[PDB]
């Protein structure tokens, strides 16, 4: 009431503040709300559904061929296909996904990660194939055998033509962090490395440059926490149209 | 925990409220 | 449908399901995402009870973090002595949400968001040292801020007469001061701010691209109250927008490259990759060499 | 277990109490402490009902007392003309408990605090000397306190474009104005804040030990919103931290050396005792001569 | 409401206020607590445990011997072994004890200490021990008919092989302050004198250095009152990774 | 006594009303 | 919603609650 | 709309509430 | 008209409402 004394923490623009502020319009009342479609109520909505990865970051991929990644019929068995760093905002693979774009908005993630790989293929383009994630705690393989001891899923191609492997959760805090250190017991997930299993079998007029596309998704208990400012973008300068919308 | 003292709806508190989401819209948009 | 979660879904036991004729991993990507859950394949998993924030990622918490939309260090000076379009002690900024990237990011994360923008408008104020002037203290000059809607009349002068806000909404707030925590409403004549719009403003076919005219809210006209003072100040005026009240829809790719303007998406990536249009992550040596490995 | 006591405990009337085959005094060291309470032997105690203030000696009372974790005397002028590494009117302070030891000691009694830290930031301002101007009045400033948490990239200059915040929480005060009482909150992915960590931060083998991933809060980079003035101003911004909503595990014994390392626990008693390597208390003349008598 | 006048406690930072503060993170759900073990929800539960002194405060006692005491066979009666200043503020045995060094944060101190002395010796080493505690009014004692007149108790090793003499709570105010002069009404605890009672009788195959280890705890009527700032530890120059946190 | 007025529980005053303890974690740890 | 703290009651808040109007006042003015 | 939280009864608003008046005092001073 | 918000009983407003008072421990102290 009358007696009031200013807190420390008073004259302060706390960027998150929820303080409810002065209504500029007075009886604005505004327009009516319509059934839009689409409505995001949560974040979490966007980063549960699935987003590519860029298996090929390599030089030689330019442009559209960073998404796909062109395997072959190899001659030898147990061989590296590729592998993912699964690390949101190491500028990995991941970091231009949905799960990982809105991660990178947040200080901590946790939740089990979906894995979600298509075979961009022909019909008659054939063969098990094997998705290992390992828990970290060693390198990231590069054989068969000390891959398949983690979190691995045999994908025969067939007629569905997608495997959806299912990160765990596997971490000593309740929510790996992204502090920008890859090889840290708090923000390593681990890693996703990719194996032939009964090799790409592929006819003669089929194409030996058979694709997948992967997806990364969330699961329903992923959660992000502080939330962060995005990397991804760089203000160096004013962008076009300042010192013109002012006029 | 809202201190809305004036007399408009739209000026009052951020609500941090809206728990209730339906991820089926872009995750399951089938049938 | 119908879920009201608060808090993280819970993983039940998994146990060995070889089963035949249904199988929960290998699911069609060309419907949408897939429904294969923890428990029921690729892993057997553990009932772990999941108490995890999710009021911390809600999308009203990701967007009523009030960043800066507009920063103008206009000089206030005797502008008149000498000044051409040079902000003569007040700008005329069109309230446009795309100055400031990071700002831009979270609103162009979403095709339409209806929301009320709780605008803070924090000013400092600098000594110009091009004339050599002392620091002679920083004055508070108390600072009219004018929203003036589309189809009013902005000023053109600091003592312009239209500062006189018989129905324009304006605050007098100083600097010595907390900064004027003001919400402007749900100002749109559509249904949400089309933060996207692939249409033209105009019926012309001259019109500009991308501007909603649903979505221009006017011009944020600041000013200063008093006159001028014998030695010039760099009156810094940066206003906050917190999208409160936040009802988005249609979530969308982020904005990977560098933003170039503010009334269309144009676009053009850094050199090399990071954020580079031929390379949006930055590139490793091979597709099986791995970065950041520990040995 | 179930104690739920707010006062002290009262002792009852103890007698002679020379009784064969029990006794209290004599207990074990070798499992832990003892339970030989006053009426139980030694002395024959009077009942005394003990009203005396628990309230003031909790693990709270104790620990939400807001005291200094980082202070620093940045220069605020025109870095530009000549400045390197010199905090160009911006710090990115690493929010670390371990760089002022009163603090630190109260933090690393305990192994494992999960709290709310209420971060206080009480700014000063002074004006420098070694350029020999003058006075000229303290300007108001307003000071923009932005907390950024791991992975998001911390600034390089003071207009460096990553103060627009659109996600990133700060606070924009001003130092003619009560402090920022802003508070931060339980900001780890663990359950408890790991003040002691006997571990290394990442999975290889050349990582820095101590340093818990977990506790990484962040960094709390403060700046300066407005440009600089002609006269140069030393701004002493110094944050305090309350450890609020205190729950503590594992107390420890207290540090008896001074400090050394942020981020370590190494140790260098003084030269002589008290506190020292060899002798931590101050040695007396003998074991049976005795200091600070009476006679 | 409305009608609001500043008090004269306004903008002050008391480092000890309670009041809420705004929430930088604005819906920031916190990890979930989980049991850890060794929760102290109160400080008096740490004073309330064992803790060495340094009974040998000795320049010849370096390092490890300064929590030991060597006593021996001592050809005469009555004699004095050890004096402790019961002194918790004034750098004595006690000051390096959780009882000591947390009411070094408080300058008010209360309750009834507890003193418990173990014996670090052979099985075949016996021999009675008195441990006399005189309430604060006279000087030190050095000889045992002016010191058993006191707080005193007669401990035989045995099997137990560790004594628990508890210190009663006598002082004309309710509680002992730690006001920097040991010799002060308001300070004084008194002073814990050993002596031997029936010598330490040792064989010839044992050791004719037989240790004393002793602690002193707190008890539950225990209670420390005004919060000070430790002395322990001294901030004369400021550590290393300061300018480097800073960066 | 408390002018918790946020919307987070965190930003709440700090609750200097947890009296209960159990000190026999730590002094007696046995059986 | 009402801060009106005074003991007057022209010094209230602006009552924006007057949403009655009768338009045939100026509209239909006859009969 | 009275804010006296001071703990002294003469330290209140100004009572501009005594409203009964007795005009009969000066205006007819007889019998 | 307390507004005593804070946790400590101590810190409350100046009781001016110790009306009891007994002069006979003063005045009249025999028997």
């Amino acid at each position: 009431g009358v007696p009031t004394y200013l807190l420390p923490g008073s004259g302060q623009f706390l960027t998150t503040d929820d303080h409810s502020s002065a209504p500029v319009l007075p009886c604005f009342n505004p327009t009516p709300e319509m059934h839009i479609p689409g409505q995001v109520r949560n974040m979490l909505e966007v980063v549960q559904v699935e987003s590519m990865m860029e298996i090929n970051n390599t030089e030689s991929a330019v442009g559209m061929e960073r998404l796909k990644v062109d395997i072959s019929a190899l001659t030898d068995v147990d061989q590296l296909l590729f592998n993912i760093p699964l690390d949101i905002q190491l500028d990995g693979p991941l970091r231009n996904t949905l799960v990982g774009n809105i991660s990178r908005y947040y200080t901590h993630w946790s939740g089990s990660l979906e894995m979600t790989f298509m075979f961009c293929g022909s019909f008659m383009a054939t063969g098990k194939l094997i998705l290992c994630y390992t828990p970290p705690g060693g390198s990231c393989p590069t054989t068969r055998e000390t891959a398949m001891l983690g979190t691995h899923i045999v994908w025969d191609f067939g007629l569905q033509s997608s495997i959806t492997l299912i990160i765990p959760w596997i971490s000593g805090s309740h929510y790996r962090m992204f502090n920008n250190d890859a090889k840290s017991t708090n923000a390593n997930v681990g890693y996703v490395t990719c194996f032939m299993q009964t090799n790409l079998i592929v006819p003669s007029e089929s194409s030996d440059t058979c694709s997948l596309i992967g997806f990364i998704a969330a699961k329903d208990d992923f959660s992000l926490r502080l939330m962060r400012d995005s990397p991804d973008i760089g203000q160096i300068d004013h962008l076009h149209g300042a010192e013109a919308a002012y006029q | 925990n809202q201190i809305n003292f004036y007399k408009d709806s739209y000026a009052a508190s951020a609500s941090k409220q809206d728990f209730s989401q339906d991820p089926s819209k872009f995750t399951e948009p089938v049938v | 449908i119908e879920s009201i979660i608060k808090t993280a879904t819970d993983t039940v036991k998994s146990e060995i399901n070889a089963e035949l004729g249904v199988v929960p991993s290998l699911n069609a990507v060309e419907t949408g995402a897939t429904s294969n859950t923890e428990p029921e394949e690729a892993i057997q998993t553990r009932t772990v009870i999941n108490q995890h924030g999710v009021s911390e990622t809600l999308v009203e918490n990701f967007l009523s973090r009030a960043a800066l939309v507009s920063k103008r260090s206009f000089e206030y000076k005797d502008h008149t002595s000498s000044t051409a379009q040079t902000d003569k002690n007040f700008f005329k900024w069109t309230i446009n949400t795309r100055s400031f990237v990071q700002l831009r990011r979270k609103l162009e994360l979403f095709t339409y968001l209806r929301f009320d923008a709780e605008i803070t408008i924090l000013t400092t104020v600098a000594v110009n040292g091009s004339n050599n002037n002392t620091y002679v203290g920083l004055p508070d000059l108390t600072l009219q801020a004018m929203f003036v809607p589309t189809g009013a009349l902005t000023p053109e002068k600091q003592d312009s007469f239209h500062w006189q806000s018989g129905s324009n909404a304006s605050v007098f707030f100083k600097i010595s001061d907390p900064p004027a925590r003001m919400t402007i409403p749900f100002m749109c004549i559509n249904s949400a701010y089309s933060v996207f719009y692939d249409g033209f403003a105009g019926f012309e076919k001259t019109g500009l691209y991308g501007i909603n005219p649903a979505d221009t809210i006017g011009n944020l006209c600041v000013r200063i109250v008093n006159e001028h003072q014998p030695v010039g100040f760099t009156v810094t005026v940066r206003v906050y927008m917190k999208p409160k009240h936040i009802k988005a829809w249609a979530p969308r790719p982020p904005r990977t490259l560098p933003y170039m303007s503010i009334a269309n998406a144009n676009y053009k990536g850094k050199e090399r990759a990071p954020n580079a249009l031929n390379a949006i992550i930055g590139n490793r040596d091979s597709v099986k060499t791995m970065p950041h490995n520990i040995v």
